[PDB]
């Protein structure tokens, strides 16, 4: 089950590795992002809440995710970065950083890096109030 | 085949490249580095130690002061100079020698001295590094007689005088391409890159110019036609009344001026090596910084940390809540 | 499973105490696995080991 | 040649483990006549592991308070042992006495690490003189625990213990003891 | 091959020139890399070669220059080089609290303190690296000390003194089993 491409040509995927700030999320989909092959959250893989943003389990979804990609065919991806962004913190975290090493790691051809994070122009106004946020 | 120290410091294991190997004593015992007198005593011996005659380093030192080179040569540097003298006029004919040396010819471009032109790694509009090349990176790389210096200026005297001088490499080289820099008040040229203030007025005024000396023994250099080169922005300035003491800081007018002794401690200035092979039993990846210490109250910093806060004009706006030291 | 040891390099002392001995540890399996372990007792540069497991690591960073 | 004793020959000895090999000094050079030697061993670091291992096994066993000078005794004790060992088993009483030596070590020792008030230890290795220093600590208790109110004899008692210890059954103290230390530093981890 | 690109600011070019010797040396020797910088597009550009020995090498050479780039020493990167899990947390100091003006600098000042002595101490605390651009806080380290080391700073940035600061980061390394 695949593509019918010889193999020299490759076939390009999207990986949206979205490292919110409570766990990861692994979307793999086609070039035009539609529909999705694979997602493997960080809850998927280990039973505790408390290492749902773990680097352990960034790692553990990469994996899994590339056999996925491997069992259908998909052998170089493209990779859109995405932090929460918004009104929150823009800058993706280590479980991004982990999950793309993770996943560079099994074999896996890298195509574009693209830094992906909804930015506002203007924001509005912070989850937190005038005092302050994150303890 | 006459070693200079600039090839010990590399490494350069071209014994076997030549058989008249001649070394002194004064440009092989001050290294300090551990393993060039670890290797030597490993390295085998045929080198031979031989001393120059009063006559020819009187003529060299003659001739080097008409180069305008004679402040930047040492004394090593001479006995080197003239003991390849000295044995390219015993065994070859010395009619292959030319003295008083030709005169410069100026050619000035509109390039910045500060262009980053002949770095390996650096590329305009392909130039790569590529492990293959990391060998290669020395130099501007290009029978019996030579030499292994690294010094331009040793590269300049014996090139203008006439002999075939090499490098690491085993070919004879071609071209000299360097900076010198030169003073715009005094307009006398040093061959010392790392010094500021000249020699001969004492000014801090020594700016870049390039130099490119042939084969054939003829020296062209080329200044900078920029207006921002020769720009007295940032020059002029109120300066403090001068503090003594233990603690007081001077703002460095002289190149000789008596600074009071504030160093830092050893803790302050580790830098992690990050491949010993003991790193990975470190209960930190990084050396621990030093805040116990008294050197670290009175927020010394070394030489080399802040430089460009050094280049801004004293007479311009800076940020509100920042103090510059 | 139990493997052979040998001591390369004598690193410290650990524990609470200054009981362990933080030490590195080659191979006799004619591999160049060199590992770090922390051992009991008095050990210098040459000394053979018996290791009831081997893919424990000892405690590293 | 050298014997033990004049009748106990030290060439027919074989070293089973690689690891204890080094340190138990018996075979060819380091075999003496008589145990006692009188000759300094703790003057320096790691010196007591070129002593003979009988040797040590005589200054092991009289440690207990009441016997802490006599040491023509221990060799008389470990003589009797040796010979009841011999007539016991049949073979020569440094072989057994070896791997008595070998199989009472431990591997494994649980030690506390982190601070005053954790008490959870970890396991970590053990060293090779140190295993065979409680190894013979550990024959010359249960020759002490076996010894105490009985008409069986201390050398005898000394000569049970060992071929218990050194054929591995469940009735030496030292394995025992040697298998409770080993699962609870299993279980440490 | 593949070939990852990184850009450099105008503050940055200086030290890329000053150490680049020291850059380029470890990518081309321990793992066997090409590497240029780019003067049209200002691109250290480093590519896979032949002779490159194991994948995702690239992606410490990646790090390892984009760590220099954000302001940590060549010393900090190269542990991104030999070390596995070191990752890279950075934010806004307005993120936690909206300060406008020179509030806001004065939470840049209390993440220095006098001499950035302040900063050193966390780095003592939470064996981390820490690099403040303008508005703007880069963290290196293990994931545990990341999360102490970014606990410190919000609590440094919401009003809170350093004596504080210090007391609760030591007693969280104290309970970290360090
Ligand atoms: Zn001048």
């Amino acid at each position: 089950l695949g593509p019918q491409v010889a193999e020299g040509e490759n076939v390009f995927g999207v990986c949206h590795i979205f490292a919110s700030f409570n766990d990861t999320f692994v979307h793999v989909t086609d070039l035009s992002g539609k529909e999705t092959i694979c997602r493997v959250t960080g809850g998927m893989k280990v039973k505790a809440d408390r290492d749902e943003s773990s680097p352990y389990a960034a790692m553990l979804a990469a994996q899994d995710v590339a056999q996925r990609c491997k069992e259908l065919g998909i052998t170089a991806l493209h990779i859109k970065l995405r932090a929460t962004g918004g009104n929150r913190t823009k800058t993706p975290g280590p479980g991004a950083q982990s999950a793309l090493r993770a996943l560079a790691r099994s074999g896996m051809k890298i195509g574009r890096i693209e830094d992906v994070t909804p930015i506002p122009s203007d924001s509005t106004r912070r989850k937190g109030g005038r005092r302050g946020r994150r303890l | 085949v006459v070693a200079d120290a600039g090839a010990f410091l590399r490494h350069a294991a071209l014994q076997d490249i030549g058989k008249n190997i001649y070394t002194i004593r004064e440009v092989v015992t001050e290294i300090r580095d551990k393993a060039t007198r670890r290797r030597l005593a490993v390295l085998p011996y045929e080198l031979r130690f031989k001393e120059p005659l009063p006559e020819y380093v009187r003529l060299v030192t003659e001739f080097s002061k008409k180069t305008g080179d004679y402040p930047s040569l040492s004394a090593t540097d001479i006995q080197v100079l003239a003991l390849t003298y000295q044995l390219e006029a015993e065994f070859v004919g010395v009619s292959h020698l030319k003295q008083e040396p030709q005169k410069v010819k100026v050619s000035s471009s509109i390039q910045h001295p500060e262009t980053p032109l002949h770095i390996s790694g650096f590329h305009l509009p392909g130039g790569w590094i590529t492990p293959s090349n990391i060998k290669q990176i020395q130099q501007e790389l290009e029978v019996r007689v030579g030499c292994l210096t690294t010094d331009f200026a040793m590269q300049n005297v014996l090139l203008q005088m006439g002999l075939h001088v090499l490098a690491v490499n085993g070919m004879l080289i071609r071209e000299a391409r360097s900076y010198i820099l030169r003073c715009h008040g005094c307009f006398k040229t040093t061959s010392d890159m790392s010094r500021v203030f000249c020699s001969h007025c004492g000014n801090k005024t020594l700016k870049k110019v390039s130099v490119t000396v042939s084969d054939d023994g003829t020296l062209h250099m080329h200044f900078s036609r920029n207006p921002k080169v020769l720009n007295p922005r940032g020059l002029r300035y109120s300066l403090p009344t001068p503090k003594g003491g233990k603690y007081a800081i001077n703002p460095h007018l002289t190149e000789d001026q008596r600074f009071p002794q504030l160093r830092l401690s050893q803790k302050a200035r580790q830098k992690t090596n990050v491949f010993a092979p003991d790193y990975i039993a470190g209960v930190s990846p990084f050396v621990e910084n030093d805040i116990s210490s008294r050197s670290a109250t009175l927020q010394v910093r070394d030489s080399t940390l802040g430089a460009g806060r050094r280049r801004l004009n004293p007479n311009a706006s800076r940020k509100k809540f920042v103090k510059k030291r | 499973p139990i493997k052979l040891a040998r001591v390369t390099k004598v690193l410290g002392r650990t524990g609470s105490q200054g009981q362990c001995t933080q030490v590195r540890v080659e191979f006799m399996d004619d591999t160049s696995r060199s590992i770090i372990r922390n051992v009991k007792g008095p050990v210098r540069e040459g000394d053979v080991l018996t290791l009831l497991e081997s893919e424990r690591e000892a405690r590293r960073l | 040649d050298i014997k033990l004793f004049g009748k106990w020959s030290t060439d027919d000895v074989q070293i089973n483990d690689i690891s204890l090999q080094d340190y138990i000094a018996v075979k060819e050079k380091y075999a003496k006549y008589l145990p006692h030697s009188a000759g300094r061993y703790a003057a320096k670091r790691f010196r007591k592991a070129q002593c003979p291992i009988v040797e040590r096994l005589t200054n092991s066993m009289m440690m207990h308070g009441r016997n802490n000078g006599k040491k023509l005794m221990t060799v008389r004790i470990v003589k009797h042992a040796f010979e009841i060992i011999h007539l016991l088993t049949g073979e020569n009483p440094l072989q057994v006495l070896v791997n008595a030596i070998i199989n009472s070590g431990p591997r494994e020792d649980s030690t506390r690490i982190g601070r005053a008030g954790t008490v959870r230890r970890q396991a970590v290795d053990v060293s090779p003189l140190r295993r065979v220093n409680q190894a013979i600590w550990l024959l010359c208790t249960g020759a002490r625990e076996a010894a105490f109110r009985n008409i069986k004899t201390i050398a005898e008692c000394l000569a049970d213990e060992l071929i218990n210890a050194a054929k591995g059954s469940s009735n030496s103290y030292a394995i025992k003891k040697k298998d409770e230390l080993e699962r609870v530093a299993k279980s440490n981890r | 091959e593949e070939t990852r690109k990184i850009p450099v600011p105008a503050n940055r070019y200086t030290p890329l020139k000053e150490n680049w010797m020291k850059i380029f040396t470890p990518i081309v020797e321990h793992l066997g890399l090409q590497i240029r910088f780019n003067l049209k597009s200002r691109n250290v550009e480093i590519r896979t070669c032949k002779e490159t020995k194991d994948v995702s090498a690239l992606t410490k050479a990646a790090d390892f220059v984009k760590a220099f780039i954000l302001g940590f020493q060549v010393e900090d990167a190269l542990a991104l080089i030999r070390l596995d899990d070191l990752f890279l947390e950075s934010f806004e100091i307005t993120d936690v609290k909206p300060l406008k003006g020179d509030h806001l600098s004065r939470a840049i000042g209390r993440i220095a303190g006098k001499g950035g002595k302040t900063k050193f101490t966390i780095e003592n605390v939470t064996r981390t690296r820490i690099v403040l651009a303008d508005v703007k806080v880069h963290i290196l380290g293990s994931f545990q000390n990341i999360k102490m080391a970014r606990t410190a700073i919000c609590n440094l940035i919401l009003g809170n003194p350093p004596s504080k600061v210090y007391g609760n980061i030591r007693a969280v390394a104290s309970r970290s089993a360090d």
